[PDB]
């Protein structure tokens, strides 16, 4: 199993704020990673898949990008509705490890 | 004893050959890094010129490319830089260098490097370019 | 020149054949669809040549076979010649694997190109797309550009990593070394260089035996084929795996097919360089070494039941002088006698060792290598004959005179030859004054014999009696068909090209169309 | 469109075997998609748990031995978790997940289902 791991456990900015969300792989993964957000309520949905591939109806503030290891998610302009846990999921290898998570505060 | 010169020119020549053949092959086919092409073009044909016209030999009677005469004259022109092996071979050297960026010259740099080296060893025997006058 | 006409004609038909066929074979079949999307057309016009080398590649090997072909002249005169332009059949078969091979590195240059330019997303979609099976589990990749290097790096690392593309790389160096040291000026000047460089032919066919090991060009399988229906799975390539009728498809690559053509030649010019290693063995004594002037030795030798034809040539290795090299040299000598004998002029580093090993300044071991060479027994067919030898063409004509004066003392009555016109052309008698004696000698033994009018010769000096200048050939034609009417002439030359076209054109002219007139019939050497 | 229901027993004791079941409305698991049982620990730990394949082949995470199977009900139009032997670390938030993509990504989640296991 490749240890998926996202340094920032918990993140903090302000609406409107470009936000990056950064996550490393201990093992290499082709860029078969994506990235999803659950809601405070529980609701898990997919933002982005193999890394760069925005998940139809999703908004376009989402863009993430990585390579080999190390990939990152980013949001241009944040609102209300982006309070959420977001994980990163390899599915180079079989497990599927996801990541540790990282919480959106709104400053 | 052996002239390395005469093998030393028909390999440079075919290196030549194809430099041009690996520089139009990028340059068609928009290869990334083209512009190497492009100079890969425009050694490989500097190349055919200049190594078109054979030397005389030491000794004997030496064949002669088809309308090789006027290149020879062009290339006597320049003297003491197309006689000398030793220039011969660092100028094959030096052009050769850049090409080697791209698949589509390398081949081409790997021949005019192999044709700078027996030109390096015509130049330690002592040999230089002789023109063939008519 | 029906036969080499036709020869030609069938190896280019084919090998356009094996173009067409390889190349359709590659092109509309749908199990190369996905492979034809991400290298375009240019897969086919990688994969046509490699059937085109592997036919051109056993087509080499095969007329350069030259003890193999001493035995099938030995199981065995037009036809003769044509099956001894087999130097001229391996020259342009190797020139058009030349070509075929510029092909298929070109068209691989562009493989190489777009399998990098899709592995980095540098593509449209769907290549890139295509690009990215074989990364994970269970998927067998089809862009064999894995790692993601960008270009022009990216296709220089798979030159350096690739088997195929190392291999190619090696196998091209060693055949471009081989063409352009395989040039008149070396294989007449250097010839030396020429036959050291020239078995890079070793390290070419070893590369190319491994060349195809990978199966980097790959095909969807049979299999996966049946389970894939590629009219409805193209373009629900976002799903792939995920549903009933499109599975992952499966990709796997041809076997290596070279080898199975190429070994066949291996083998047999294995077998013919076991042959030759034993007519190296097989023992030949030096009877006598006569050193006639200006550094040239004749080695009268005995070899164990060695049979000859005028005009033939024999190589002659020395172990002493040289292990690895064979040296060939005319034979000077009449089949008649019991010792055949060369000439050797001490111009190089191999005929002064044998001049060291000889003593002329105890004797060396040598060893000879096949009758070889084109029989000029035909001489001997008409009944006048204008026999002329230029510089070092002299030398087979020397073993035609010998044999006449044998043919003329043992039958005297089958002989059909009557007249000799002879002529020399030489700058200066200064290495050949042996060939002189044996003009001397022959008019002699003519004129004892109450024959003298059998032997008319002249010399010629560039720079009878010999005289300044070049013959009139125009007057000299004239003449002798003024002297012998209605009679077939056949006129040998072993010399330069232009005075070859020189001698067709004057016995084109002076040949006389009907039967009741004089014919003249170049024959050269 | 394409829903997931988690349904099963909230409060299984440990020792016991847990049986969820996920029912699908919008698609059916015979069309085609890899059928996951992703499951969040106390604490928001997500672990890819294992899926079962349109086929009806299943893949299970090796840290669940096995202890874990996959069934799936065709004609209902669902798919079932299987846990033999719960342990008090199984509690967890179990999310039956939809997987249409060849880059193996799970588009539609289920809302989860809370088991807990205690005595
Ligand atoms: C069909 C044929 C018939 C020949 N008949 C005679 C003959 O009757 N008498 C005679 O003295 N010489 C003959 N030669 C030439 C003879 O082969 C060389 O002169 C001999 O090998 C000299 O070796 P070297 O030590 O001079 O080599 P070098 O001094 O390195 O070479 C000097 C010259 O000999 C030629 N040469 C060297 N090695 C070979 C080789 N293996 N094969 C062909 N050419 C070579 C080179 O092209 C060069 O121009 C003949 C060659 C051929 C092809
Ligand atoms: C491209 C131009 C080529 C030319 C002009 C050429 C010419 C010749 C000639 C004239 C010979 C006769 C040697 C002699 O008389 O001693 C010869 C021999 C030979 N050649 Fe080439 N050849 C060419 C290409 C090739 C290639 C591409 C290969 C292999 C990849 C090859 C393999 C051989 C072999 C094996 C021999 C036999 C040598 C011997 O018997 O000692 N040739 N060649
Ligand atoms: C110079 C760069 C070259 C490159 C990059 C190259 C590349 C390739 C590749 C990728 C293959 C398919 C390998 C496989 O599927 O396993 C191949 C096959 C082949 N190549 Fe080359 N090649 C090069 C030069 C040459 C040369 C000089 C020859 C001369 C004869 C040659 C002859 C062949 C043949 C005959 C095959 C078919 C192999 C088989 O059918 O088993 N190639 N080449
Ligand atoms: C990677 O591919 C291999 C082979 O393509 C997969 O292994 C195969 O999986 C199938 C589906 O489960 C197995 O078929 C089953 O066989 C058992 C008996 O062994 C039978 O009871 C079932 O009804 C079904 O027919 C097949 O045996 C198996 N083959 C091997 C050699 O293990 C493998 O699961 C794939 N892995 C992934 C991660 O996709
Ligand atoms: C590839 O490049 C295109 C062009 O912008 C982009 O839309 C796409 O997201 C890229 N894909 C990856 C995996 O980087
Ligand atoms: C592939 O699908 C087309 C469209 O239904 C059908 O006509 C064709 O027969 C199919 N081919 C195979 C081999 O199943
Ligand atoms: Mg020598």
């Amino acid at each position: 199993d490749i240890q998926l791991t996202q340094t920032t456990s918990s993140l903090s900015a302000s609406l409107g704020d470009r936000v990056t969300i950064s996550c490393r792989a201990s093992q290499d993964i082709s860029n078969y990673l994506n990235w999803y957000q659950q809601k405070p309520d529980g609701t898990v949905k997919l933002l982005i898949y193999y890394t760069s591939k925005l998940h139809s109806g999703v908004p376009s503030r989402f863009t993430a990008s990585g390579s080999g290891r190390d990939y990152s998610l980013a949001i241009s302009n944040l609102e209300q509705e982006d309070i959420a846990t977001y994980f990163c999921q390899q599915v180079f290898s079989l497990p599927w490890t996801f990541g540790g998570g990282t919480k959106l505060e709104i400053k | 004893q052996i002239e390395w010169a005469m093998w030393a020119n028909e390999q440079a020549l075919a290196s030549g050959l194809i430099l041009i053949t690996g520089g139009i092959v990028a340059t068609a086919g928009r290869f990334t890094q083209w512009y190497f092409g492009a100079y890969s073009i425009v050694a490989g044909v500097f190349v055919c010129l200049l190594e078109y016209p054979r030397g005389k030999r030491k000794k004997g009677s030496t064949m002669e490319r088809w309308g090789q005469k006027y290149m020879t004259a062009v290339v006597k022109l320049f003297g003491p830089f197309t006689r000398n092996y030793y220039v011969r071979a660092v100028l094959h050297l030096l052009l050769s260098v850049p090409a080697g960026f791209l698949l589509a010259t390398i081949l081409g740099t790997a021949c005019l490097a192999i044709a700078s080296g027996i030109y390096l060893l015509a130049a330690v025997r002592g040999e230089q370019w002789t023109p063939i006058e008519p | 020149e029906g036969l080499s006409i036709f020869v030609i004609l069938v190896w280019l038909g084919l090998n356009v054949f094996l173009f067409v066929w390889y190349y359709r074979v590659y092109d509309i079949p749908p199990k190369f669809f996905y492979t034809r999307k991400l290298l375009g057309s240019a897969l086919a016009l990688a994969r046509a040549p490699a059937a085109c080398l592997n036919f051109n590649c056993m087509l080499i090997l095969l007329p350069v076979c030259r003890n193999l072909l001493s035995f099938l002249r030995g199981s065995s005169t037009r036809v003769r010649r044509q099956l001894d332009r087999n130097l001229t059949f391996h020259k342009m078969v190797a020139w058009m694997i030349a070509l075929h091979s510029a092909i298929h590195t070109i068209a691989h240059l562009f493989n190489v190109e777009w399998c990098v330019n899709a592995r980095v997303n540098n593509s449209d979609p769907y290549s890139v797309a295509l690009s990215e099976l074989g990364d994970r589990q269970n998927e067998s990749y089809l862009n064999f550009a894995r790692k993601r290097i960008k270009n022009p790096e990216g296709g220089l690392y798979l030159a350096v990593t690739l088997l195929a593309g190392i291999t190619g790389v090696v196998i091209t160096l060693c055949l471009i070394l081989i063409i352009t040291s395989s040039t008149k000026t070396i294989r007449r000047s250097y010839f030396e260089v020429f036959w050291y460089t020239h078995h890079l032919f070793v390290i070419f066919f070893i590369g190319l035996a491994i060349h195809g090991a990978e199966r980097i060009v790959r095909g969807q399988t049979a299999e996966s084929l049946a389970v894939h229906n590629i009219t409805v799975c193209e373009q629900k390539i976002s799903e792939w795996g995920k549903i009933k009728e499109c599975p992952i498809p499966q990709f796997a690559g041809n076997p290596p097919m070279t080898w199975k053509w190429i070994v066949g030649p291996m083998f047999l010019y294995l077998c013919e360089r076991l042959v030759r290693f034993w007519r190296s063995q097989q023992k030949v004594v030096i009877t006598k070494v006569v050193t006639h002037p200006f550094k040239t030795i004749e080695l009268q030798m005995k070899k164990k039941g060695f049979k000859m034809e005028v005009g033939q040539y024999i190589f002659v290795k020395c172990p002493k002088v040289s292990k690895l090299e064979w040296h060939p040299f005319t034979l000077t000598s009449a089949p008649e006698e019991d010792f055949f004998s060369i000439h050797i002029r001490i111009v190089g580093d191999w005929t002064e060792g044998l001049f060291n090993a000889c003593g002329c300044d105890k004797l060396p071991k040598i060893a000879v290598d096949g009758p070889f060479g084109t029989a000029s027994e035909d001489v001997f067919s008409y009944e006048v004959v204008m026999l002329v030898g230029a510089g070092i063409g002299v030398t087979p004509f020397a073993s035609i005179l010998k044999s006449v004066w044998y043919k003329y003392c043992n039958n005297a009555t089958n002989l059909k030859l009557k007249k000799i016109y002879f002529y020399w052309l030489c700058r200066d008698t200064h290495a050949f004054e042996w060939f002189a004696d044996l003009l001397q000698l022959l008019e002699s033994q003519m004129q004892e014999r109450n024959n003298a009018g059998f032997l008319s010769y002249n010399i010629y000096l560039t720079g009878q009696k010999t005289l300044y200048g070049r013959p009139n050939w125009d007057n000299e034609f004239k003449t002798i068909a003024s002297q012998h009417p209605n009679t077939r002439i056949g006129v040998f030359l072993c010399g330069p090209e232009a005075l070859a076209e020189t001698l067709s054109k004057q016995s084109i002219s002076n040949s006389e169309s009907g039967p009741r007139g004089v014919h003249f019939i170049f024959n050269k050497e | 469109d394409v829903q997931l229901q988690e349904s099963g027993p909230g409060l299984v004791k440990p020792s016991q075997s847990l049986s969820l079941t996920c029912s699908v409305t919008g698609y059916s698991l015979t069309s085609g998609s890899f059928w996951s049982w992703i499951r969040q620990f106390p604490g928001n730990k997500l672990e890819w748990m294992g899926y079962i394949t349109y086929d009806g082949t299943s893949h299970f995470n090796p840290s669940l031995k096995s202890r874990f199977s996959i069934t799936r009900d065709t004609s209902k139009n669902q798919f079932f978790l299987k846990l033999n032997s719960v342990t008090t670390e199984d509690t967890a938030t179990y999310y039956c997940t939809r997987d249409p993509y060849r880059y193996d990504a799970m588009d539609f989640w289920g809302q989860g289902t809370s088991v807990t296991v205690s005595s």
